């Protein structure tokens, strides 16, 4: 079943007892944290065989 | 609990795993912040069940 | 409730 990805993450947050508005009121920040975290894993593999 | 959902002419709130439309109301929703913050928020009239009972 | 039932 298709779902908009931000609304999927709202249910992922709701599943850990954080009220779902906490995603939507911070979505820009949460995206920048996620993108930056992915960057560090690429660096770890690019260095640490 | 549900998702806001639309058939094109109307908006409803509906539980995730089985389609059932309900009128969007103060008693199936909750408030946070204001309209300037959220990405992709839309305009609709949320019902209040107390409002016709203002006789007292 | 009563802050509305002040009606
Ligand atoms: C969206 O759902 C609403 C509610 O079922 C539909 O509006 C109703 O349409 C019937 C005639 O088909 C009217 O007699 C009712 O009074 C309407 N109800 C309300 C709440 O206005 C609407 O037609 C649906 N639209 C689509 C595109 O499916
Ligand atoms: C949702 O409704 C608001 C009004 O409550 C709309 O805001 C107005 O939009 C016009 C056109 O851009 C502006 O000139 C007004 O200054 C706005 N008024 C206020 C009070 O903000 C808004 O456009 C609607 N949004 C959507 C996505 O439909
Ligand atoms: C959804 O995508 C369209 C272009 O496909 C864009 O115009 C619109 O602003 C987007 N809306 C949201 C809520 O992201």
């Amino acid at each position: 079943l298709q779902i908009p990805f931000a609304m999927q993450m709202a249910y992922r947050f709701n599943g850990i007892g954080v009220t779902q508005n906490v995603l939507y009121e911070n979505q820009k920040l949460i995206a920048n944290q996620f993108n930056s975290a992915i960057g560090k894993i690429q660096d770890s593999l690019s260095s640490t065989a | 609990e549900g998702v806001f959902v639309s058939n094109g002419t109307h908006w409803f709130v509906t539980q995730r795993n089985f389609y059932e439309p309900q009128i969007i109301t103060t008693d199936n929703t909750f408030v946070s912040g204001n309209c300037d913050v959220v990405i992709g928020i839309v305009n609709n009239t949320v019902y209040d069940p107390l409002q016709p009972e203002l006789d007292s």
